[PDB]
């Protein structure tokens, strides 16, 4: 739990990307 | 594999959904809407199945929006139709009546008389003769919004 | 002598709306840089068209009254050409029957489930014309034309399952055929918009709420005179004795 | 690279089976079409599951 | 019925098209 090793330093999250709702539709106009 | 950039130790990814915000129509609040979603929601012209299979002895049938909708709903004038064996009939008059007739399988003629109540959406059907067993009856109406503007669904 | 009759048509309506509070909008903007208003607006505008598109199909499948059956499994030794000719003959007979019922000309088309879509896709080159640069999608899309006339669209299995769940019976094996009329007075399915959808935006209430509403009217229903007679339904099976099951690669129950 | 492949093989759940032996009295065109149909069905199931 | 509500506005019908009987015939003169 000392700064001399990798475990001593704590971590911080990163906001990478966001997924948005997909496009909706259909195709029935031919009838 | 697909390649993504990584800079810090721990990363996060978020996603957004579409959810119906009301219990109106087919859906219930909390349901998810996607590409392959089918249902009656925001459409005001609908159809309902009244009798799945008609028993021989029966002679009357009544329709109430409380059975199919959680609450009483007004209905527009002169837009109601009935189906027997999936066969449409003429529309109701603007005064609360409807006369329809169809042929029995044996060959006799059966007349149907209906009564209407636009304020609450209730229909009573009276058969002249008991229909043949196995027939099914469905009804088609349109919901009046200008009477009850508080049923508008959300998202 | 001669007699005359009359028929009538009329539209229907549709309504939708969305809401969100000021504090939620500020939280979204600060934390993620979103914009609730734009998202809700786009979602409403999209769903309004999507639901009507589905409703057309729902009406068409519910109203139909003509049925037919066929077995499409391949014989264990026959070539694809003979089977393709047989299938073409069968479908030509079905379409001839439809024409005889209506007694007018028109275009031809089909609605097919995923399994029947694959069965059609297996056909040789000259019988079936694949759509140019075809990519399979989870939507309902266009796959190509066969016999040079019929345009066929595919319905994914999940949509069929949803339809069957809501008491509209439509198996993945089922196929629906239709004829689009061209003469002025006659048609099978009628569509049109009486009033295109209109947007309204209300300002912030004393309760600090934002809200928008879309209203509009249109016509989507089957023609009063012989409207249902244009359509027919076909269901397929894989049960022939001495047939070949392409799912597993061997004989169908020997 | 080989670690990638090891993970790919280890961490899969959806399975499928198929027969590949040619029947006694058939040509190759029919069998090729059948194989194409089977693999098309497989990929259709995959894309429907993922929904993209 | 005041003109304020949707009802109370009288509706005017419209005329779309006229349909005439299709012609008759047969082809059996070859024999």
């Amino acid at each position: 739990e000392m700064m001399s090793v990798s475990d001593g330093v704590m971590r911080l999250p990163l906001f990478l990307a966001m997924i948005l709702p997909v496009q909706l539709g259909a195709a029935t106009a031919d009838a | 594999c697909t390649f993504i950039p990584v800079t810090r130790d721990q990363s996060d990814i978020y996603e957004v959904f579409n959810v119906a915000g009301s219990s109106f129509g087919s859906y219930a609040a909390g349901d998810v809407l996607d590409m392959q979603s089918v249902g009656v929601y925001s459409q005001l012209r609908r159809r309902y199945v009244l009798v799945a299979s008609s028993d021989g002895t029966s002679k009357t049938a009544t329709f109430k929006m409380e059975d199919f909708e959680g609450q009483n709903v007004p209905i527009r004038k002169g837009r109601t139709n009935i189906y027997v064996n999936r066969i449409k009939s003429v529309v109701d008059n603007g005064s609360g009546s409807l006369l329809h007739s169809f042929t029995n399988a044996a060959g006799e003629q059966i007349t149907v008389t209906c009564s209407l109540n636009y304020n609450i959406g209730q229909i009573a059907l009276s058969f002249s003769k008991a229909p043949d067993k196995g027939t099914e009856i469905a009804i088609e109406t349109e919901i009046n919004i200008e009477a009850a503007p508080e049923l508008i669904p959300l998202i | 002598n001669h007699e005359m009759k009359k028929y009538t048509l009329f539209p229907s309506q549709f309504v939708i709306a969305a809401e969100h509070t000021v504090q939620a909008a500020y939280e979204a903007q600060r934390e993620f840089g979103l914009d609730l208003g734009s998202l809700q607006f786009r979602t409403l505008k999209e769903y309004l068209s999507h639901e009507q598109d589905m409703l057309r199909l729902r009406i068409m499948i519910w109203r139909t009254l003509a049925t037919d059956t066929f077995d499409i499994a391949l014989p264990v030794n026959q070539s694809f050409d003979v089977w393709a000719t047989i299938i073409r003959g069968k479908f030509q007979t079905v379409y001839r029957d439809i024409i005889e019922r209506v007694k007018s000309s028109g275009a031809m088309g089909m609605f097919a489930g995923a399994d029947a879509a694959s069965f059609f896709k297996q056909l040789p080159k000259d019988f079936f014309q694949p759509a140019e640069d075809y990519i399979q999608t989870p939507y309902v899309h266009y796959i190509g034309t066969l016999f040079g006339n019929v345009k066929v669209y595919e319905v994914p299995a999940g949509i069929c399952k949803n339809l069957t769940t809501e008491n509209i019976q439509f198996s993945s094996m089922d196929v629906l055929c239709y004829v689009r009329d061209e003469n002025p007075g006659k048609a099978g399915f009628v569509t049109g918009d009486a009033v295109p959808a209109i947007p309204f935006q209300h300002p912030t209430t004393p309760a600090l709420v934002n809200r928008t509403t879309l209203w509009g009217s249109a016509i989507n229903d089957m023609h009063p005179r012989n409207g249902a007679d244009y359509f027919t339904r076909v269901t397929l099976t894989m049960a022939k004795k001495g047939g070949l099951n392409f799912i597993s690669g061997d004989t169908i129950d020997a």
